[PDB]
């Protein structure tokens, strides 16, 4: 196999023209069991019973359904196409706003295959372990940090985090040693954010949202 | 012939229920239960018809013999089926299809006889 050969500039359009592909793919020379039989046992039988898998059902329903018409589109959830909102970067800190973690900071880690926000705050500063997260559901700050060369486990997939009185396995203990243990050190690199970390966010009888600078 | 029968039975007939915003019809040999001239078992050349036997176990077949049409008594022949529910499909299938002996209530034929062995094995609580 190849290559599209075929470069997108716009969505449903390619660069090259119908006679263009002509030329470049080169045509002007590349031109052209229902059922098992075994034995049965027993003398006197023939050892002859043709067996058919798919019976035919027992029972019909009194009344059925018409099956309904094709739809070219409407693909299952597994394949829809992950967006991410710009200002969402692995290392941005965002704040939880429905969850038991209402005004709660954390650090952005990895976005999960299902779309989730995989998201941790260091455990030590505000109890928030690694947890899965809807971006809808969380405000992006401007405050980042450099997550870059931070091994996150493979390990760490959507299936890991599904729901099955709950408690917290080893293998969620040691991986929550794992990922803070190389996390905190740059926490500690630029000042107080610690202090910003541990804080929850709350409005006051001052600022409105549609002014403050996130 | 059929065609006149029904026109004259279409609306006034002693099987005729309407009810409800709904019409059905209760002769004997009727599958479905329904007044239409498809699924009537008098006005028809050849008919067919499933009920549960005497005693609960089983259904009846009967068909409509061809010669005596003028001949209520011998008119109709029945059989009984009392093989498993699967083999009983088969059965009845055979009957119409293998013998191409009205090849449009076969289906129909089929759903009647699943409702009717359903309504012969006890209902639990």
């Amino acid at each position: 196999p190849h290559c599209s050969r075929n470069p997108v500039l716009v969505r449903g359009i390619g660069r090259y023209s119908r006679s263009a592909m002509y030329s470049r793919k080169a045509m002007y020379k590349r031109k052209y069991l229902a059922t098992v039989t075994k034995p049965v046992g027993g003398d006197k039988n023939g050892g002859t019973r043709v067996v058919k898998l798919r019976k035919m059902p027992r029972y019909y329903p009194t009344e059925d359904v018409p099956r309904k018409l094709l739809s070219h589109g409407k693909k299952p959830f597994s394949q829809h196409v992950r967006k991410l909102r710009a200002s969402i970067t692995p290392g941005t800190i965002l704040i939880i706003l429905t969850g038991r973690h209402r005004g709660k900071r954390v650090v952005f880690l990895k976005q999960l295959a299902s779309g989730l926000l995989l998201v941790t705050g260091p455990l030590v500063l505000n109890r928030v372990p690694l947890r899965r997260t809807h971006q809808k559901f969380v405000i992006a700050t401007s405050t980042k940090i450099d997550i870059s060369n931070v091994k996150i486990p493979k390990h760490l997939t959507d299936a890991y985090f599904k729901k099955k009185k709950y408690e917290i396995t080893e293998q969620r203990k040691i991986d929550q040693k794992a990922v803070d243990s190389q996390i905190l050190p740059k926490i500690k690199a630029i000042p107080q954010l610690q202090g910003y970390l541990r804080s929850v966010f709350a409005l006051t009888n001052g600022i409105y949202p549609h002014k403050l600078v996130f | 012939s059929a065609h006149l029968q029904w026109m004259v039975v279409r609306n006034c007939s002693s099987f005729l229920i309407k009810r409800n915003k709904q019409t059905y019809s209760t002769e004997p040999n009727n599958l479905k239960a329904r007044n239409s001239f498809r699924y009537n078992g008098l006005i028809h050349r050849k008919t067919v018809g499933v009920e549960p036997a005497a005693d609960g176990k089983g259904v009846v077949v009967v068909i409509k013999r061809r010669s005596g049409q003028r001949k209520p008594a011998t008119s109709y022949v029945r059989t009984t089926i009392n093989k498993n529910a699967r083999a009983t499909l088969s059965s009845i299938r055979h009957m119409i299809r293998k013998n191409k002996y009205r090849p449009d209530l076969r289906m129909a034929a089929i759903r009647r006889a699943s409702a009717i062995l359903r309504s012969q094995k006890p209902v639990m609580v």
